[PDB]
């Protein structure tokens, strides 16, 4: 019934369906993360060691990372962070140094709080990168973490100090059965981070593979 | 430049073989399904054979088929005709023509500039009553074609297409669907008529307008044309 | 200077009096005679499966025939409404679009995002593919919106609080329009083109005249932010669709709301509003996975569209009327009749 | 009586063709094993519930429920075990729909190709249901150790729970027909009260069939919840 | 912030300076429309399957 000129209209599209099944197949394998933080907390170093959003891509043992900073992006988050739902992971950077002021780490607990419990992140794991090792212990031992915490009960170590704010961290999320958070202290420069992304990426496809299979 | 180059004719013995190539160049050739069009040393266009985009369908005149076969090599952006147990009947001009298919394009826009072969010794009817016509400049003229059946389609297009072959150049695509100016085509050509009975108008005729008018028909295949109405003076 | 402030309040106060005077009559009481639509049955005339993500924006072509739709897939694809075929799929360099847009005469249609960048293609060119033909930058900000005026001027609206016109060929702002301070999320041109209205996260809605650039009537009303925002056939009245579960009609020469759109089940807010040919339905999108349809004249829920599994993002009618297309956040539009 | 449970097998089944056909845009490809499966205990689950044609019919349900289990279970080795490009190569629209229609088309050939009494039928159903058995125990386990390595890798809740009770419940319902089978294998006396108790084993497990494949599974239980309620 | 404070309070003058009509009259005129361009509304008065681009 279709005319000549209408077939090959019809094969047209057939072949731009072909096209778009491609695509989306090799979209489907790639790893899209995005990339959070309050402001210098070291997103600039992490990226460094892989306008409004910059896309940055990188290889890791055969699998592809789209990396979304937003971090330029500046208006109303509420407007657009919903464009973000069905990341594979939230990359979240905290400067652990940034206790003494100015404060700096409630502000960025509250974005994690208010990241972690979005509508539009219920079953999105997040990886919680903790930047500025080094000069949060020298800093530890001249100024005192009860600055930020008047509530921390502990000896003033580089180790129980770190483990009480990741803990805080951890605990800032309400839905503990639908997401995992995972925490990383990175400033070794070792090539430890990127590996760190990535088993983390695998578990939360493997878990996603599971829902997806009813085992879940 | 969205030029085609047609290449591989010359003097073959009947009954041989020959390919003939098209190289494209210019515009998105995979995109484009791809047309051998056949004119006799003193005759009209006689459409050959087709392959779709993507080789997906392919199509060959009743007096070709099972001798011709047409591929094209996307990649290499190259148009290929095989001809086998070549005859005396073949021996012609040979044109690449590119036609793209989708709502609202305009199939059959750009020809090549063909390539001589010459062999040493249910169609719907397209008729071109008037085969000449003297004209002079600043004259209007029209053109008459008629189609055995009715060429209007129940979607509402009347797949008629008009060519324009001037003195020793390829065929240029003046109207498609009877209705619809080609791209850089002036205003002056017009086109209009029913199923069955169509008329090309040419307002304030001067120069560059003689030649030889063909009127085609794309409702079904294989692609008939018409006899060519020719102007002069 | 507090002063200055002072006087902005005065003259905020003597505005609203000034158009206090004139509501003598609601629009409800003058509506009270008319019979009722009764009820709007629409059928899901034809379903397009192309898109692979989220369906963002959508854009009657003005022939009411070809539509352009943008997913976050990375494609705008240009459908043949009457037989379902894809005319052609753009790949986008950003994959994070927010608008799309169909030049009246159909050469061109644009897109734009969270780039910050309103991108033309050219969809007729002699080499058969779609190409990019301006980048139009600018904006710090997405882009919420964009329409075209003619093939050599388009007007965005984007985040960063402003709208803009564009000269496409040379690619430069003409005319900046700041005079919101929020978001800007929506954008409407008039029949004549020769203004336009924008609603904005600031919950007002602001009156540009293209030619001279300048904000020339500020609409209120709304709670929350307005995200879609759409004219009256007749041009002197526009709707407006916010995150307050509520759509109003604003009239220009009034300059105050009409009427009001909402209902006590409905707490959700509204993405999308478009008008029928004769502007008597007000067709608005929703979080509840499903379009309403609202008798414009007399406030009352006359159908509803419930043919999405996901928001319904974004909402059209052909230029003759015929159709409605609705894209929502699942991977498909659909048409209704 | 038993009768009972073929009611509940029929009204399980029913639910899960109807959610995976009222959420089609929700469901994936891996539900197409799960449902056709399902559909294969259907038509067990009715005749049973509330003749030759009864028991050449029921045969076919039979080999089909158990062939469905191969292909979920593959189905879910193959996409929590294999790269995604592999994965998505192999699991093509069109070849969804062509392993199941061969394991209709491969069910309705040896019902009809063979001698009934369940001689060489009986050693080949031996044979079958060890190969059956063997596959899915190895995709299965396979789905555990992975899982196994990945939470230990990233470590540095019953959990695995429904894989675990598919496996155990597949062998207590099928091992017993198995036996009996390489029993009536060789020339040996099989009272009629095992082999009857035996073939209400393997019926029985597809009335659970549909449960072990989507107790677990969140969105079914979304979904079962919404229309239930 | 005198420079924008004096920015606002110029725009809401050119604001105050619009001539407005009554709502009736605003409202009529809605209503005048919609009566007029009611037969050429297929979604307001659904049209036959003939001339339905969108049939099936
Ligand atoms: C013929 C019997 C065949 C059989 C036998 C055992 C299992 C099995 C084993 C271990 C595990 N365990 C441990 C507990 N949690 C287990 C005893 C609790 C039920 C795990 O942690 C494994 C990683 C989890 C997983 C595996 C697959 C999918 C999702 N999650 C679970 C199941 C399965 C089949
Ligand atoms: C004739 C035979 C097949 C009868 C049944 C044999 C079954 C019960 C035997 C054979 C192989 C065995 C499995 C071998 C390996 C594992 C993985 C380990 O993490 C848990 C025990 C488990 C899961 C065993 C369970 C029992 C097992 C499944
Ligand atoms: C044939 C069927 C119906 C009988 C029951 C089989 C299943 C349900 C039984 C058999 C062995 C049982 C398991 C034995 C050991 C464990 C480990 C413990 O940490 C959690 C419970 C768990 C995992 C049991 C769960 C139930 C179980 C898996
Ligand atoms: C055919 C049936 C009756 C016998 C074999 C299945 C049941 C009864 C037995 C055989 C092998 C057993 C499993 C062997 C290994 C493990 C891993 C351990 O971490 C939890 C218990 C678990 C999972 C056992 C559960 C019970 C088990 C599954």
């Amino acid at each position: 019934t279709l005319s000549a000129e209408d077939k090959a209209a019809v094969e047209r599209s057939k072949m731009i369906d072909r096209n778009l099944r491609e695509d989306g197949e090799k979209a489907a394998r790639e790893v899209k993360l995005l990339l959070l933080g309050a402001g210098e907390s070291g997103k600039s170093t992490i990226v460094k060691q892989m306008t409004g959003i910059v896309e940055t891509h990188f290889t890791f043992k055969d699998l592809h990372f789209k990396m979304f900073d937003v971090g330029g992006q500046r208006s109303e988050r509420k407007k657009w962070i919903h464009c973000f739902e069905g990341v594979t992971a939230i990359i979240f950077c905290v400067a652990l140094s940034d206790y003494d002021l100015v404060n700096r780490m409630h502000e960025s607990m509250k974005l994690f709080d208010s990241i972690c419990n979005n509508k539009w992140f219920t079953d999105t794991s997040i990886i919680l990168f903790l930047n500025k090792k080094d000069l949060f212990e020298e800093k530890i031992k001249k100024s005192p973490l009860t600055i930020c915490y008047p509530e921390y009960a502990g000896s003033n170590t580089y180790e129980e100090a770190a483990a009480y704010i990741q803990c805080q961290f951890e605990d800032l999320n309400k839905r503990k059965d639908t997401k995992e958070i995972y925490t990383h202290f990175t400033c070794a420069t070792d090539t430890k981070n990127v590996q760190f992304v990535f088993d983390a990426v695998t578990d939360v496809i493997i878990k996603n593979n599971l829902k997806d299979c009813g085992l879940f | 430049d969205v030029q085609l180059v047609e290449s591989g004719g010359g003097l073959v013995q009947p009954g041989g073989s020959r390919k003939l190539s098209c190289s494209a160049s210019g515009f998105a050739f995979s995109s484009f399904g791809m047309h051998w069009v056949r004119q006799a040393p003193e005759k009209g266009l006689e459409w050959v054979a087709y392959i779709s985009s993507g080789s997906g369908t392919i199509y060959y005149a009743d007096t070709v088929k099972g001798r011709f076969t047409i591929s094209r090599d996307d990649p290499k952006n190259t148009l290929f005709l095989q001809m086998t147990s070549l005859r005396s009947e073949d021996t012609a001009m040979y044109y690449c023509v590119r036609s793209i298919y989708y709502y609202g394009s305009s199939p059959f826009d750009f020809w090549g500039q063909g390539t001589t072969l010459t062999v040493s010794s249910s169609d719907i009817v397209m008729t071109q009553a008037t085969s000449s016509v003297p004209v002079t400049p600043g004259e209007s003229v029209s053109i008459s074609c008629r189609s055995s059946k009715s060429l209007l389609h129940s979607n509402g297009n009347t797949y008629l297409y008009w060519f324009l072959q001037r003195p020793g150049q390829s065929p240029q695509l003046l109207i498609y669907r009877m209705s619809n100016l080609a791209s850089g085509v002036p205003d002056r050509f017009s086109g209009s008529g029913s199923g069955t009975a169509f008329t090309l108008t040419i307002s304030r005729l001067e120069a560059e307008d003689v030649g030889v008018y063909y009127c085609m028909q794309h409702l079904e295949y294989p692609l008939t044309f018409g006899a060519g109405t020719k102007l002069e003076l | 200077l507090d002063q200055l402030r002072q006087e902005a309040e005065q003259l905020k106060n003597q505005i609203r009096d000034a158009r206090k005077a004139c509501a003598d009559a609601t629009l409800s009481q003058i509506t009270n005679n008319i019979d009722p639509v009764g009820r709007i049955q629409m059928r899901t005339r034809r379903t397009l499966r192309g898109h692979l993500a989220k369906i963002y924006a959508m854009h009657w072509g003005t022939d009411s025939r070809l539509l352009v739709s943008a997913s976050q897939d990375g494609k705008l694809i240009i459908w043949d409404s009457y037989t379902t075929n894809k005319v052609h799929a753009i790949p986008l360099r950003s994959s994070w679009v927010m608008t799309c847009a169909y030049a009246p005469s159909g050469n061109y249609v644009a897109c734009g995002g969270l780039d910050n960048i309103c991108s033309i293609y050219n969809l007729k060119t002699r080499e058969g593919n779609v190409r990019v033909s301006r980048e139009l930058a600018g904006h710090t900000g997405y882009l919420s919106c964009c329409r075209f005026l003619d093939d050599n001027q388009i007007v965005t609206s984007s985040g960063d609080t402003t709208c803009a016109l564009w000269d496409i060929e040379t690619g430069q702002q003409t005319t900046t329009f700041t005079g919101h301070t929020g978001d800007v999320m929506s954008l409407s041109l008039a029949p004549d083109t020769r203004l336009f209205v924008s609603g904005a996260c600031d919950a007002s809605a602001k009156l540009w005249d293209v030619r001279e650039g300048m904000c020339r009537q500020t609409f209120t009303g709304h709670e929350s932010d307005i995200n879609a925002i759409c004219f009256f056939p007749n041009g002197n009245a526009f709707a407006t669709g916010s995150d307050d579960a509520t759509c109003r009609l604003f009239d220009l020469r009034a300059d105050q709301e009409l009427m009001t759109y909402s209902h006590d089940n409905i707490i959700c807010g509204i993405t999308s509003v478009s008008f029928s040919k004769s502007g008597r339905l007000l067709l608005a999108g929703y979080d509840d996975f499903n379009c309403n349809v609202w008798d414009a004249l007399k406030a009352d829920r006359a159908g509803v569209l419930a043919g999405h599994d996901n928001r319904v993002s974004c909402l059209g009618v052909t230029d003759d009327g015929m159709a409605v297309a609705t894209g929502s956040w699942d991977s498909f539009l659909k048409i209704w009749n | 009586l038993y009768s009972g449970l073929a009611i509940g097998g029929t009204l399980a089944n029913g639910m899960v063709i109807y959610l995976v056909s009222s959420f089609r845009k929700l469901q994936t490809t891996s539900n197409a094993f799960i449902v056709n499966g399902c559909a294969a205990d259907l038509s067990v689950c009715a005749l049973w519930m509330p003749r030759l044609l009864r028991g050449g019919l029921l045969g076919l349900g039979l080999t089909v429920s158990l062939l469905s289990h191969c292909l979920v279970a593959l189905n879910r080795y193959l996409l929590i075990t294999r790269a995604p490009a592999t994965y998505q190569a192999l699991y093509q629209r069109r070849h969804t729909a062509g392993m199941l229609a061969l394991s209709w088309a491969l069910a309705l050939g040896l019902v009809l190709l063979l001698p009934p009494w369940a001689h060489y039928p009986a050693l080949l159903a031996a044979a079958a249901l060890l190969a059956q058995t063997a596959l899915l125990l190895h995709c299965y386990l396979g789905i555990v150790r992975r899982v196994r390595v990945s939470v230990k890798r990233v470590s540095v809740r019953l959990s695995g729970l429904s894989v675990l009770l598919l496996c155990c419940v597949f062998l207590l319902a099928t091992q017993p027909l198995v036996w009996v089978s390489l029993a009536s294998g060789f020339s040996l006396p099989v009272p009629w009260g095992v082999q009857a108790a035996s073939w209400l084993l393997c019926c029985a497990l597809s009335a659970l069939n549909p449960l072990l494949y989507t107790w677990r599974n969140e969105e079914f239980r979304r979904s079962v919840r919404s229309v239930l309620p | 912030s005198i420079a924008q404070a004096r920015k606002l309070v110029e725009q809401l003058k050119m604001e105050a300076n619009i001539d407005r009509i009554k709502v009736s009259k605003a409202a009529a005129d809605l209503m005048a429309y919609c009566e007029a361009h009611a037969k050429e509304d297929p979604l307001l008065t659904p049209v036959p399957a003939s001339e339905n681009p969108f049939r099936e």
